[PDB]
């Protein structure tokens, strides 16, 4: 099948600006290739079809360029609307194939995470188990690490972590961690810790408590 | 206009079968090629196949061989695609895709119908207050709302009192079941001096749970 | 009755181009009246046929036109894991013009057209093609609705039902006044014959070069039949259009199937449905009627009437002879909603082997009288052979049924003046509606000015 | 008594016969000054005129060539009588008629050309091996008939180019067959095979050498052979002095004149031969279907019967175009041909069974009109045609030929001649107006007002200018 290999998968940039999404095919495919826009939490809408043709509606500062096996899509001046996912496809081959996507993310001023850690409440120690969980709120860029440490030292099972599409008033991002173990093993141990490694500062930002002790 | 309305969402079993729709809006569903796309957030998109409703001929991508199986009824205006032998991996979103005028291109697309495979049972979730532990000028609480099946819930502060300051994170998948979290940031002169509630409804098992956030 | 004969104005293409093939009258945005001539056997870019258009201004002195350019170049489009191509290799583009408001018009119906797939293909055959030009802005579009991306054994095993191969698509073309362009494709459907619609805006916003397939959402074609009276028919032949079930809201389309039922022919009067609202049926088989078609209202009563061309029927003679000559018919269109009846007319050839009702042109009101009349084109006939045109006037009851005037071809023997015609347009912008005269075999197009009555 | 010669009162010999066909001028000097010279033939003589200075022409015909009809049509050099008489001489006065006869007789044992125009499109492959032997069995029955059978073979299929031929891939253009599991040849329009002749094995060996070849669209392209099998008289070999009888079998409609546009072809069919050393019609590609009038005219011009003989699933199609083109016959073909011998034999019966008289070069001023004699001995007026005949049997016309005043032309000839035949009655007409005394006129006789007139059969006429 056709590869197709869609750069850069994201690109923090801002309105007005002129920005160009590539994508290279692993053959020719003479210009048969279409670009996609999918809004956040929405369906698709089609931009090119044939490298360089406009669906109808779309705007005029979108445009596609290329030849061969190298294509672009072109943003004229970026609107607010236009920040979103998007995707080729080739169809110059059954079976059709797509790129794996670029976002595109409003860009803004670095900001360290508001880091904050909680104990099991009393109601799921109850029940036989201990969630420790650790919020890393408002930061940019999205780049982060969260590391859990029991008595110091490293944990990695049992973590599951969410986070949150770039929020809509300040442009930050935000980031939930959470360590699940039995109550059997949550008493086996006293300090608990997550560590918080941003760009944002060389030392890891580091919030903990100790069981029992408060 | 041009309109591809798909069916619901569903939500089966592993080892079942399910047949989504395709109906076409303001255009004859005959006049073009109607294909089928399946779309993972890390597999991304991957197109599954093609039918020409004209005639019902057929291509598939052979990854999907088996178990995608494409239709159409001209009489009902509407294209289907039937999945079988359903697994974990076939929980995705699946799109019908038509072209505008390029016989080939991938232009007009329906809204999408979500597919979940799981053997969960409908399981009320379990929710937890979250307090900080025993200093500054900010204070940030937050709730817990663990093991529930299935999607999805709704979770509010004070009623939908206190709306700004507030990030509830994406469910995520913990062994068959849900989880969820929710985080919320105010002044030191708020807590505890306000009473600040979590409140969680599960419409699937229909609960709605309110935990108030206690100190330590 | 009115024609000057004496004082003619003269175009001319290149040897061999049949140069007057096809023509039409056509106004620029200002007015200002050409016209457009097709030349299908044209030299293309390979010193290879293909034809070509000539836009010819109007001067009284005539001479030679410039070209209307289209893209006379083969392509090809690897897509779909399958490789598309277009012929134009003796496509004979020019083979129909036909100009509405400022848009051309013009047809290759042999265009051919192949889809190969590894070792299959759709089988290389001439879905016709049409292309599309405004010439003052330059803009170009293709209408080819009869190619497909099918492979030759699914037609085998369909029986091959709706196989769109060998449709010619624009063999014979008309345009609403509303813009709809309505193309004969007598090849469609295996041979049946069939009818394809699009808006021409439709058109223009849909193309885009290099796709070669692609959708016009709003085209209508007409339907596959499984009676044997149709098969062999070359339904759409000839094309026309007018109003004939009384609501004004809608275009009825008329079409030619001069083989008709086993070569009987027939001519039918459809809704813009492709529904069949009446059939008039050939006299004399193998007569060709339904070559031609015409509509106008000539007995001035506000309805339209149909002309119907039969160029080969023999005229019963003494002594139980035939003597092929060509015959036409007219029918009056009845007060309200009625059949149309028995022909209120037939005018019949005189010349043997003359092919009277080869052509047959509206003129509008030649003599200015309050009735609209009718040239008739018999491209062999004259006592020479060389062909002659016939002028026809309207009247309360129909048509007049001796002719007001005849015009003998002004070119050698061979040039077939008159296979094409058009009337009813004023190009000089004297008050008196003017006939252009196509005479293919001497490559050259006479014009015959309307003067005041004598 | 007096009459219409006397009471018209004429002035000159010719205006006297003019009156009536009875009568008659006395060009006699001795005659009294009332009688009148324009009278009765009997009454001139009642009145002592001289038997010598009488006008009286009377209408006759008498035989110039009267050979006697041929009992067989067999041997000779062409000496054959088909006709009698051959030639008569014809003379009428002013207003008169005269009668005369015409024997006509459907000679046995008459020479046959049959030539064989076969379709070989896909579907007669199995017709092909049928006739593998038709040469011979049709030389066996037809020697019951005639003993100068030639015979001869063509074949078509329709006009090779797109989109009646199949044009891709390039194999297909040299197999048409190769997306089946065969082999055929490359599609042809038509080619002539065998040109008429007495050597029937020459037939049977040529038909097992042919194969069928496959084009897309039923109709097929006969008429173009039919065209080129009637005016290449000398490839195809028709003989002067035989019938000729044209067999067209085909299971499918067919193309005709204006379906050559669907090819990109316009230019009509120019009735000519266009077959030349390679024995293919080398216009197929770029002249039209003939029209059936153009086809009438070829086929009557060179005296060829046509048969169409047609599978039943089209005879109705045939029965109407062979009603548009007089003297065609039908025939039903079973579908592998397997009854052609016996469509031939019924058809030459059929082709002379009938007798129809044709009458060309005819004077405006001339009428005709016939009573006809056919069967035995029953009279049918006002009929020119016999039919139901059978070889040897023998017909009789009985002619009157009336003259509307005199023309200016006193000599004209004409001819009487039965369709398809060969032999002919010639009838030379002289139109007997003027007398005999005007040759010896007197111009500026002093007898006639001091020389102000001319003196001619006893009488004064005023001279030129006057
Ligand atoms: C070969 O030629 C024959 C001879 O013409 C031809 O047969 C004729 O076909 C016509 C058309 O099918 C027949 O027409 C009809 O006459 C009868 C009365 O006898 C009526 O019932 C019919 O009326 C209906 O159909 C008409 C349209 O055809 C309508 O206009 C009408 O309102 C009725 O609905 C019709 O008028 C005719 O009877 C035959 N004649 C004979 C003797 O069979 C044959 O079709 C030709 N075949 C080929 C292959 O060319
Ligand atoms: O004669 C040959 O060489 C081959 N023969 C093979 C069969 N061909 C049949 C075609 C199929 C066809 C019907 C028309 C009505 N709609 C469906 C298709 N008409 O005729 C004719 C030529
Ligand atoms: C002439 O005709 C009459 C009657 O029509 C007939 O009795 C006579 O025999 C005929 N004579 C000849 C020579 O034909
Ligand atoms: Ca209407
Ligand atoms: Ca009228
Ligand atoms: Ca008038
Ligand atoms: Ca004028
Ligand atoms: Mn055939
Ligand atoms: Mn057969
Ligand atoms: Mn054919």
């Amino acid at each position: 099948d056709i590869l197709m290999t869609q750069s850069p998968s994201s690109m923090s940039v801002s309105l007005g600006d002129t920005v160009s999404i590539t994508c290279h095919a692993s053959q020719g495919i003479s210009s048969n290739i279409g670009w996609l826009q999918q809004k956040p939490g929405k369906s698709f809408m089609g931009l090119i079809y044939y490298g360089t043709n406009l669906v109808d509606g779309v705007p005029s500062r979108f445009s596609g360029s290329g030849s061969g096996a190298d294509y672009s899509l072109t943003i004229s001046s970026l609107d607010s609307e236009d920040f979103a996912d998007y995707y080729c496809v080739q169809y110059a081959q059954l079976p059709y194939t797509f790129g794996g996507g670029t976002k595109l993310e409003i860009k803004r001023a670095d900001a360290a995470p508001t880091v904050s850690i909680f104990p099991p409440s009393s109601e799921q120690l109850t029940s036989g188990g201990a969630s420790v969980v650790c919020f890393l709120n408002n930061f940019y860029p999205k780049d982060i690490n969260v590391k859990w440490k029991i008595d110091g030292s490293e944990r990695q099972n049992g973590v599951l972590n969410s986070w949150t599409d770039q929020d809509s008033k300040d442009s930050t991002y935000s980031m939930s961690s959470t360590l699940t173990l039995t109550k059997d093993e949550y008493e086996r141990h006293n300090s608990y810790t997550c560590e918080a490694t941003h760009k944002t500062s060389t030392s890891p930002i580091v919030k903990s408590f100790n069981r029992n002790e408060c | 206009e041009v309109q591809l309305q798909q069916s619901g969402a569903e939500l089966v079993k592993p080892g079942a079968s399910v047949k989504l729709s395709c109906t076409a809006s303001g255009f004859n569903i005959k006049d073009t090629y109607v294909h089928w796309v399946k779309q993972r957030p890390e597999q991304g998109l991957e197109w599954i196949g093609r039918i020409d409703p004209a005639n019902g001929y057929t291509k598939y991508d052979p990854k999907f061989q088996g178990k995608a199986t494409i239709t159409a009824d001209t009489s009902s205006n509407t294209a289907y695609l039937q999945l079988s032998s359903l697994t974990s991996e076939d929980t995705a979103v699946y799109y019908c895709v038509r072209p505008l005028y390029d016989y080939y291109a991938m232009d007009y697309w329906g809204q999408g119908t979500s597919v979940t495979v799981s053997s969960a049972k409908t399981t009320a979730p379990s929710v937890y207050p979250l307090a900080p532990v025993c200093t500054g000028s900010s204070v940030t609480l937050g709730c817990l709302v663990k093991g529930y099946f299935p999607e999805p819930v709704t979770l509010t502060w004070n009623s939908g009192s206190l709306s700004s300051g507030v990030h509830t994170f994406p469910a995520v998948l913990q062994s068959d079941l849900y989880t969820l979290s929710s985080s919320v940031t105010v002044t030191s002169s708020t807590w505890p001096s306000q009473s600040i509630t979590c409140n969680v409804a599960h419409p699937a098992s229909s609960t709605k749970v309110d935990k108030k956030i206690e100190p330590r | 009755l009115n024609l000057d004969p004496v004082q003619l104005t003269f175009y001319a293409g290149p040897n061999g181009s049949q140069f007057g093939f096809s023509l039409d009258f056509h106004k620029d945005s200002h007015g200002r009246v050409a016209i457009v001539v097709g030349a299908p056997r044209t030299l293309g870019p390979s010193q290879e046929e293909t034809g070509g258009v000539f836009l010819c201004p109007w001067r009284a002195e005539g001479g030679q036109c410039p070209s209307l350019l289209f893209d006379l170049r083969d392509e090809t489009r690897n897509v779909g894991s399958q490789t598309l191509q277009t012929f134009k290799a003796r496509q004979g583009l020019g083979a129909s013009v036909v100009s509405w408001s400022d848009v051309i018009v013009a047809c290759a119906p042999w265009q051919h057209w192949n889809v190969l797939e590894k070792t299959e293909e759709a089988e290389k055959t001439p879905v016709g093609s049409c292309f599309l030009a405004q010439p003052e802005s330059g803009r170009r579009a293709e209408y080819s609705p009869c190619r497909g991306n099918t492979l030759s054994r699914i037609y085998v095993e369909n029986d091959f039902s709706w196989d769109k191969r060998y449709c010619e698509a624009g063999f014979s073309s008309v345009v609403t006044q509303a813009g709809e362009l309505v193309l004969g494709a007598p090849g469609g459907y295996y041979f049946l014959g069939l009818l394809a619609q699009a808006p021409v805006a439709d058109i223009f916003s849909s193309y885009r070069p290099g796709i070669l397939l692609w959708h016009v959402s709003s085209q209508s074609l007409s339907f596959d039949s499984s009676n044997p009276e149709y098969f062999d028919g070359y339904w759409g032949y000839s094309v026309a259009v007018g109003e004939f079930d009384g609501d004004l809201n809608t275009t009825e389309y008329v079409v030619g199937a001069p083989t008709w039922s086993w070569t009987l022919g027939a001519v039918e009067i459809l809704d813009s449905y492709y529904q069949r609202l009446h059939r008039l049926r050939g006299e004399q088989m193998a007569s060709y009627f339904g070559h031609s078609v015409a509509v106008t209202d000539v007995n001035g009563d506000g309805r339209h009437d149909l002309l119907v061309g039969a160029p080969l029927y023999m005229e019963s003679r003494a002594d139980r002879k035939l003597a092929e000559v060509g015959r036409v018919y007219l029918f009056l269109q009845p007060r309200g909603p009625h059949a149309l009846g028995a022909p209120s007319l037939l005018l019949t050839g005189t010349q043997l082997y003359g092919r009277f009702g080869s052509a047959i042109a509206p003129l509008g009101d030649l003599d200015r009288d309050g009735y609209n009349d009718i040239a008739v084109a018999a491209p062999y006939g004259g006592p020479s052979g060389r062909g002659q045109v016939l002028v026809f006037l309207g009247q309360s009851e129909g048509l007049r049924s001796r002719p007001s005037q005849v015009l003998d071809s002004p070119f050698p023997t061979g040039s077939a003046f008159g296979f094409s015609l058009r009337g009813a347009v004023d190009i000089d912008d004297n008050g008196y509606p003017d006939l252009i005269v196509g005479a293919y075999g001497a490559n050259q197009v006479a014009v015959y000015r309307a003067q005041p009555v004598v | 008594g007096p009459n219409i010669c006397t009471t018209r009162g004429v002035s000159s010999c010719q205006q006297c016969l003019a009156v009536s066909p009875m009568c008659a001028w006395c060009s006699d000097e001795a005659l009294p000054l009332g009688s009148p010279r324009c009278d009765l033939k009997e009454n001139l003589l009642k009145d002592n005129c001289a038997p010598e200075s009488i006008e009286f022409p009377v209408s006759e015909a008498r035989v110039l060539e009267d050979r006697p009809l041929s009992d067989k049509g067999s041997g000779d050099s062409s000496q054959v009588t088909q006709v009698s008489p051959q030639r008569i001489a014809l003379r009428l006065r002013p207003d008169d008629s005269k009668n005369f006869s015409i024997q006509v007789r459907q000679v046995e044992d008459y020479p046959v050309d049959i030539y064989y125009l076969m379709d070989l499109s896909y579907s007669m492959k199995d017709d092909l091996w049928s006739i593998q032997n038709l040469g011979t069995k049709l030389a066996t029955q037809m020697r019951k008939l005639t003993s100068n059978l030639r015979i001869g073979f063509g074949a078509f299929v329709d006009k090779p180019v797109s989109p009646y031929m199949y044009i891709s891939p390039p194999e297909a253009l040299e197999n048409p067959c190769y997306d089946m599991k065969t082999t055929c040849l490359p599609m042809f329009g038509y080619k002539h095979v065998l040109t008429l002749t007495d050597q029937v094995t020459r037939f049977n060996e040529e038909v097992k050498k042919q194969s069928v070849s496959r084009n897309r669209d039923a109709p097929e392209g006969g008429f173009d052979a039919i065209m080129q099998a009637t005016v290449c008289d000398e490839k195809i070999g028709w003989r002067n002095d035989a019938s000729h009888l044209l067999v067209f079998t085909t299971d499918a409609k067919t193309h005709i004149a204006l379906d050559g546009r669907l090819a990109g072809i316009v230019q009509p069919n120019d009735g000519q031969c266009h077959v030349g050393s390679d024995n293919h019609y080398s216009a197929s590609t770029t002249m039209d279907y003939p029209s059936l009038g153009l086809m009438t005219e070829k086929l009557s011009q060179k005296n060829i019967n046509l048969i169409f003989a047609v599978t039943e699933n089209v005879v109705n199609l045939y029965q109407n175009y062979s009603e548009l083109i007089p003297g065609t016959t039908v025939g039903v073909l079973s579908m592998d041909s397997s009854n052609v011998l016996q469509l031939i034999v019924d058809a030459y019966g059929k082709i002379r069974s009938k007798v129809e008289l044709e009458v060309r070069d005819l004077p405006e001023e001339l009428s005709l009109s016939f009573n006809a004699t056919c069967l035995n001995n029953e009279v049918i007026p006002g009929l020119k045609s016999c039919m139901g005949l059978k070889i040897g049997d023998t017909v009789s016309f009985s002619i009157e030929a009336k003259v509307r005043g005199c023309p200016q032309e006193k000599e004209k000839s004409f001819t009487i001649k039965p369709v398809g035949f060969k032999d002919s009655l010639i009838v030379q007409v002289t139109f007997d107006c003027d007398c005999a005394c005007q040759a010896q006129a007197e111009p500026n006789s002093h007898r006639c007002n001091n020389g102000n007139g001319t003196f001619e059969c006893g009488v004064c006429r005023c001279g030129p200018g006057w």
